[PDB]
């Protein structure tokens, strides 16, 4: 579980990551 | 992740001091979640009656008793025995035994039908199969538990429509009634113990000391604050050529000495029930503090010759039986056993302390970067409350997403003049008091005066859940700057101006809290002006 | 702490929601 | 979240058997991480040395024994008043109890140019206030606990400054020698029991059944398979006119009766020691199966009127002694007390459930919706594992994010004609046996025969993770699903050929039990054909 935690971050930051490179994609 | 011993050692050797208390920043706090009071004990916890219970066992042990476990069940004609002639009136406060019989049912053409009109194929094998299984149910060879178990496998279907097999075509097994026998629930240790002495004496070196301490059942016109249709006895019986009651004494004394006690009463018992020797039988009454009264925590006496004798028993024979749920009720101080026995089917009430810890923080930033943040700003803010207006504070930091780089500048400001950066509640904490919610500030400046006893009180007396509006705030603040950035926004703005309820400082309470807060008839006092307001900014 | 595990998962699709709709837009 | 008891109710009423058997979806089975045997039991573990202890203490009680705390730390000359001369030989075997001197120190001026050296501003009141802390610390006044709070108050600087005037100012403080006194610490419960009974037999009703189970500290050559330098003992004197050895064969045959011993042994002690009467120092030996040897328990015997005069009692007494460690290594089954007694400083095997429990999924979906996906398509897999070549199992769904619903076609397919569609192995499931991990098939076709005993035993006998291939494989693809939503991915392929390792069915080992698996020198044997092809398709 407290791998499970970390990995639901690691889901939450790759959002972000692909959600600026999609801003400055455009 | 852990901390580095290697660096540790040596910032600590090239000077201890600043590293003793520079090292303090290694242990990481908890997460707001998890702080105390949120963070509760978790133990096991016993029950009065049977703390007791092994309590007495001890005391029992501590004498030099030997334990036994009775017969429970046993036919009247023990209870006329012990009782002689009197048994006729006190076996009505005996329960008996009674149970079903077994069904004769039969199969044939009429069920047959209802069993095929169900889906289910029965071949004639299957019929004969089901025929057998219900002729051991009527014999006695089959158990209840096992019946649908079996009707489902002789006519290979589910389990589930074993039931319903039962239930549809042998709808006549709910027409069985009970029907009583001679045997009974023993209403006191003794009708088990001259079975058991009746085979013991015998075999054994007299002097015998027994003991058990286990149910005993009444049928009582009703129950009382010390009276339940099923009791625990704490019995004893001394076997030996000498006893007398001053055995019973003795034993009463001891097991009442190892409790505490240094006062008892003996008392005589009118009823001189016919399984004790005339003038024997003796109440012992011990003090119930809470009741204000004195209460009757054992009885004793010697045995009948009588009753003794129609057991093939030559000698005399002291018992005692205690009951465990009246000394109980002494011990814990409840003043009805209905209530400590089953405290389920009453209340249970929440402490300052346990509501307390049912206060939490609503919005929290998922992502430990930002939590840290959050902290940091907290910090900030706490040190800035009184920057004269117009303030502003900027904290620019930049954070890292995999490639991507975010830049997030959270500006925290007050434009109108003659005021501070945050106002006078900003640091307010929450307290709970005698099933009250009180957000406190630390200073009572210009709070109405009707008021400032009370808040003192509180804030002396109370639990506080260690949680200022301040922290809440934050908490929300860099909350919504995840949200932000998971949802494609770059800017907004966050304001907290005059606070009136937890939900403004970014709190909740758990719905069993609140239930007991307004049955009580409580309050939730939380207000202040806070006026905080920030803008954010991510690039 | 089950409030924040059910928070964490909000975050994730909301970042979903947001990539979908960057998406549709280009 | 919860179930609807309305519709649940109705639900049975219109059928209670269907209703029965489809009301079962209404329990979920846990996460997989929390599935047994990975969830484990937590409860609180007795040491097996004060489960001994408690347990004496009560055989004690139960023989009408009354409990008591003697002095620990004795003055020399009371061993010379038990031993008499002898004592100067027994008293090699006491530890003598030493201590520091206080130091006499003084301020300036040297050391006031250090104070200052180090940063401090040093008046000479400040100067004066830490003479007298030096001062009162000399005389005894200050406890070593509480110096350097002093000295940071006296100087008003930070509490590890203080410290560090202490160490760097002060360093003569580290020249204090410990000087030795009179004072032991009792090697023998004995030492004790002389001076609690001269000063409680005047006030006592005899006869007397006292009884300690304490701490005693021999100095001796080495520590032992059954010695140690810190030992328990469960003494006890029995005090009375009539008191004979007797009384010590009584106490030693109940004290162990009560632990189930049905046979023990008595043997002079040829030390005879002057402690105790001539002739009457007893030895009692029980039997230690695992050792095969009978091993010495306890010691008895009647104390010296000689000595008994010496503490003005003039009245024979009885001392036993058993050693709590002694009787705790026959019960545990221990054959070293420095193993039983600090079993920390040895080995923690881990059992095959202890590992099998270790062994967790590596990738899970986080999102219950997917997380549900992945279960449905385990079963999916598992119903069409047989499927004959060339195969496709399609499963199109949809999946709701706020507003964008985003269409998700899994695939897994079998181009290549001849095959079935999954492979012999996606069914094999993780055991663990004699300390190896066994990924193992549900049936022995075309295994290789060498191997087909081991594993026939490992799955008898051994401990199941309860995992099978197909659930790690699938758990993994739909882990990668979500990751492709969170990164912007349409389409993916995603295959499991032959699997060689724990990471190919994604899983992995807590890292505690991989270091005993290798020390032990065991094997992780997980090995099939399990060729799953799949594409994702994320519209
Ligand atoms: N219904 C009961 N519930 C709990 N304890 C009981 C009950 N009946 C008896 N006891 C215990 O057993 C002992 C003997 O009961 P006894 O009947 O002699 O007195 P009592 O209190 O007048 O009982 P009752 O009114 O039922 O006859 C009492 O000391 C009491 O401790
Ligand atoms: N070092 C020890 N560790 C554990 N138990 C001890 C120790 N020394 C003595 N005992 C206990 O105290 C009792 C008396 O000790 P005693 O010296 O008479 O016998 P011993 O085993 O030969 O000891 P020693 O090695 O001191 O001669 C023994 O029964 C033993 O149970």
């Amino acid at each position: 579980n407290h791998m499970r935690v970390e990995y639901s971050k690691d889901l939450i930051r790759k959002g972000i990551s692909t959600i600026s490179q999609l801003k400055k994609a455009k | 992740m852990r901390f580095d011993i290697k660096k540790v050692l040596e910032l600590a050797e090239k000077d201890f001091e600043t590293a003793w208390r520079e090292t303090r920043a290694l242990i990481k706090d908890k997460h707001i979640d998890n702080k105390y009071p949120r963070l509760k004990p978790v133990y096991g916890k016993p029950h009065p009656v049977m703390e007791t219970i092994e309590r007495l066992r001890q005391a029992y042990l501590r004498m030099g008793f030997e334990e036994m476990i009775n017969p429970v069940i046993v036919d009247e004609m023990e209870i006329y025995k012990q009782f002689g002639p009197e048994a006729m009136a006190v076996l009505d406060r005996c329960f008996y035994l009674a149970g079903l019989p077994r069904p004769d049912v039969g199969l044939g053409n009429e069920k047959v039908e209802i069993i095929k009109n169900l889906g289910i194929d029965i071949d004639e094998e299957k019929k004969e199969r089901l025929r057998e299984v219900l002729h051991l149910y009527k014999k006695g060879a089959i158990d209840g538990d096992d019946l649908v178990f079996e009707i489902a496998k002789a006519l290979n279907v589910s389990n589930e429509m074993g039931l319903k097999v039962l239930e549809t075509a042998f709808p006549e097994f709910k027409d069985l009634k009970p029907e009583s026998t001679t045997l009974t629930l023993r209403s006191h240790m003794t009708s088990g113990w001259f079975i058991t002495l009746s085979s013991l004496i015998k075999k054994r070196k007299l002097p015998l000391k027994l003991f058990s301490i286990d149910r005993c059942f009444r049928r009582e016109q009703r129950e009382d604050r010390s009276h339940l249709m099923s009791y625990h006895s704490a019995s004893c019986v001394v076997v030996g050529e000498d006893v007398s009651v001053d055995d019973g004494k003795v034993v009463a004394e001891g097991l009442l000495a190892q409790f505490g006690f240094t006062k008892f009463k003996f008392k005589p018992d009118e009823k001189k029930s016919k399984y004790y020797t005339p003038e024997t039988q003796t109440e012992v009454y011990a003090y119930h503090p809470k009741l204000g009264e004195w209460i009757e925590v054992a009885t004793f006496g010697v045995y009948s010759p009588i009753a003794l004798a129609k057991y093939n028993i030559d000698v005399p024979v002291m018992n005692l039986g205690l009951g465990v749920e009246r000394l109980a009720m002494i011990i814990y101080g409840y003043e009805d056993v209905r209530a400590m026995v089953y405290p389920q089917f009453y209340e249970y009430r929440l402490s300052d302390r346990d509501i307390a810890g049912m206060i939490r923080v609503d919005k929290v930033p998922i992502l430990d970067e930002f939590y840290n943040f959050a902290n940091e700003l907290i910090d900030i803010c706490i040190a800035n409350k009184d920057k004269e207006s117009p303030c502003s504070v900027e904290v620019k930091r930049e954070f890292n997403f995999n490639g991507e780089r975010r830049v997030i500048k959270v500006e925290i400001f007050e434009n109108e003049p003659n005021k501070k950066l945050l106002g006078p509640s900003v640091l307010n904490e929450v307290y709970v008091y005698d099933g009250n919610i009180y957000g406190i500030p630390p200073t009572f400046e210009g709070v109405k005066e009707q008021y400032i006893p009370i808040l003192k009180k509180a804030k002396e007396e109370g639990v506080s859940t260690n949680i200022r509006y301040i922290d809440g705030i934050i908490y929300k603040l860099v909350a919504k700057i995840e949200e932000a950035l998971v949802s494609n926004v770059d800017e907004f703005k966050f304001r907290v101006p005059i606070v009136r309820s937890l939900s403004d400082i970014n709190l909740k309470i758990d719905e069993l809290a609140l239930k007991q807060i307004m049955g009580e008839n409580k309050v939730i006092d939380v207000r202040g002006p806070v006026f905080l307001n920030a803008k954010v900014e991510i690039k």
